[PDB]
């Protein structure tokens, strides 16, 4: 989805949902470079305060720059949270 | 006598001031070609031979 | 004009139709037609250029540095860039070509990666 | 006779004409008795005017700067439990 | 050039190939090749 959000009322449009922005850099051969900006947003109906849409605009947002090999499933990021 | 030689790495631009003063203060002459790197020399045969040898030592890096 | 010593014979140029009108001895005619036939042959400052692809580096970024070091390798020296195919156009004598290849082969390396695991414990 | 019909027209692939034309104009001082490389962004072409040795040298430049580039299919994946 | 007093002998430099062409007496040649061999020392 694409939602509004207040910047005052002077609201503004803003995108919510799965997203991916790649920029490669390619050698003549192996070992490509990637500039990844991946994210997963959401939107929350449950925990609403006395205010506007509590837009989970990042729920994951990894903005990294890696250098991979052209058939190799690799791991970019992670989170293990125990409580 | 008259002759023309090549150069592999040597420059006739640098060697022109050399060979003009190769004979003392003229007699012999020397003519440069900086496009085709040619050398036209008009003089004694021993200056020809010794300076072709200096050319062959001169076009070395 | 300086083929005859300090004149006698004469020489007249035509730079539109590339003609040569010479007025003198027949042996200077013959020997300098032979020098003409050796003279209209292509030779140096021709096909002394180079094209270099780059890895892990931009072309213009290294091109400023090579242009700022290439005064000391100077009879002419020209290194220009291309950011489209990330390439580098060299124009130099072959010794300078080999020296700039030694620069380039030691400035284009695959860089290194870090996996960072930060951990936070609270009791 | 000479300096007549010593020109050339080059189509380009995978590259703009003016973008390479600045670079060829900046390298063409060292190939200099006259040298003229101008561009056309309409049909993406490049007009050369040079002696045939310089024409062959600029053809060697052009044939090594017009390549099909490479593609990546990126599959990012996210697992959450 | 000032090795001989005020000329006679001559001397010619090559700063590209670092060559020295000298046209004169053999003892000035020998002693100044020795000064060259002491002269190209840091």
């Amino acid at each position: 989805q694409n939602v509004p959000f207040q910047t005052g009322t002077t609201v503004e449009r803003k995108d919510i949902g799965v997203s991916l922005k790649v920029t490669p850099h390619i050698n003549d051969g192996a070992a490509l470079r990637l500039e990844i900006e991946q994210e997963i947003s959401a939107l929350l109906p449950n925990a609403q305060q006395r205010n506007n849409t509590d837009l989970i605009t990042s729920k994951r947002s990894i903005k990294s720059t890696i250098l991979a090999e052209n058939g190799q499933v690799i791991v970019i990021g992670g989170l293990i949270q125990d409580d | 006598d008259y002759s023309v030689i090549n150069l592999r790495y040597g420059w006739v631009m640098d060697a022109a001031e050399v060979l003009n003063n190769a004979m003392s203060r003229a007699g012999a002459q020397v003519i440069a070609d900086a496009r085709t790197n040619r050398l036209i020399i008009l003089g004694p045969p021993q200056a020809r031979a010794k300076l072709v040898q200096l050319a062959q030592s001169l076009d070395t890096p | 004009n300086n083929a005859m010593s300090r004149a006698g014979a004469q020489v007249i140029a035509d730079a539109r139709t590339n003609r040569l009108i010479i007025l003198g001895p027949p042996q200077a005619r013959a020997k300098l037609v032979q020098l003409a036939q050796s003279l209209d042959t292509p030779t140096a400052r021709s096909a002394n250029t180079r094209v270099i692809r780059l890895r892990h580096n931009d072309a213009k970024t290294l091109a400023e540095t090579l242009g700022q070091i290439s005064e000391g390798m100077k009879s002419n020296i020209l290194i220009r860039a291309d950011e489209s195919t990330n390439a580098l156009v060299l124009l130099a004598d072959p010794d300078t070509v080999n020296a700039l290849e030694d620069i380039v082969r030691q400035l284009d390396v695959p860089r290194a990666q870090v996996l960072v695991e930060a951990a936070i414990v609270e009791i």
